[PDB]
């Protein structure tokens, strides 16, 4: 889970 | 010519997610760090009914969601959430009892980032049923 | 994308046999050594009509049956017999004249022994028609 | 069993040519050296409509014909000509705008010589659409 | 052809 | 392009 671009 | 082969029946299926970056004012009681609103779904083309052969759809969200195993047992087979990150979702499709079929397992990466307003990541494939039994074939052919 | 490929049309087909061990009282004039009553068949799913594309079905029984070549020229495409043993049955499916198709040859071992009351051995496959001519395709699509 | 695979939809298609050797009296203003009347076509089985998914068909005739690129933009997707020789025809099938599909390219040798009265050379195949988009799938399923 | 089990 | 047989 990673914050979007 | 003619030959005998194993019977198969296919059902088109649309699945994936839509998403939107939230504005300055966010929905009430949305966690302050959440930035996007999104919807994951399994549906039929033209939004035709698929519950005649799909009993329920289970979406396993990332562990940062409480009760991450989300069981949707009546159409529409979808759920809407807010959040801050992209992550993989295991989608478990369970067929009606008559199918006598094991779960259909697949995976979708939640898309939130804009294109290279609303974003989406949607696949339009088909479910192939191998050797369906006569009662399930009757159900599949009713629509 | 789009491509041209050879045309094929498939028709689901159910075939095989049911069977029952006979009781103490046997049907009149059944040979004394016969122990079971059975039925071999070729049929459509949900017992839909298949005679719109199958003209006749020929079951070749074991040589211990008199006139073992049994030609069934109108639906239901089945026959019932008594007997004492299991044996292979060559099933010859002949299509309507318009198909311009050779015989469809297959084989079924008659099942009489109980499971591991009525027993059955039934397959639910499909007949694939390779390159059907326009008139036969019209007949196949009428149902 | 069940699995996900890519969606495909197929549409049967009949194409090729009919031809006839002309008699002693030829149609008015047909070139004196022309000997045959012929028709090249792309059509549906039983002459059902195909324009719901085919926008136009372009037949490239041999350079001995004036304006050899012949664009047929409404059904029937065919053209009739007179001539003296056999030659290859590139048939370009263009799908409706919604398909978002590139041209379908194929080839047919014009047949005029008698069999081994009217002659014909006709193929009954099918067009397979790979991964059609939802709107095109709706159009394809409407017939 | 054989008698069943 | 050739005249037929």
């Amino acid at each position: 889970k990673s914050a979007p671009a | 010519g003619s030959r005998i082969k194993t019977l198969s029946v296919s059902r088109p299926i649309i699945y994936g997610n839509t998403a939107k970056k939230m504005g300055s004012v966010k929905p009430p009681n949305a966690p302050a760090e959440h930035t996007h609103l999104w919807t994951i779904f399994v549906r039929g083309p033209q939004n035709e009914d698929i519950s005649y052969f799909i009993k329920k759809v289970v979406f396993k969200l990332h562990d940062t969601y409480p009760n991450p195993v989300r069981s949707i047992e009546a159409p529409p087979f979808e759920l809407t959430e807010t959040g801050w990150g992209e992550f993989d979702i295991n989608i478990k499709v369970y067929f009606v009892e008559e199918a006598n079929e094991k779960v259909l397992n697949f995976y979708h990466r939640l898309r939130l980032h804009p294109y290279a307003a609303e974003v989406s990541s949607v696949y339009f494939d088909e479910i192939v049923f191998n050797e369906p039994n006569e009662e399930f074939f009757k159900i599949l052919m009713s629509r």
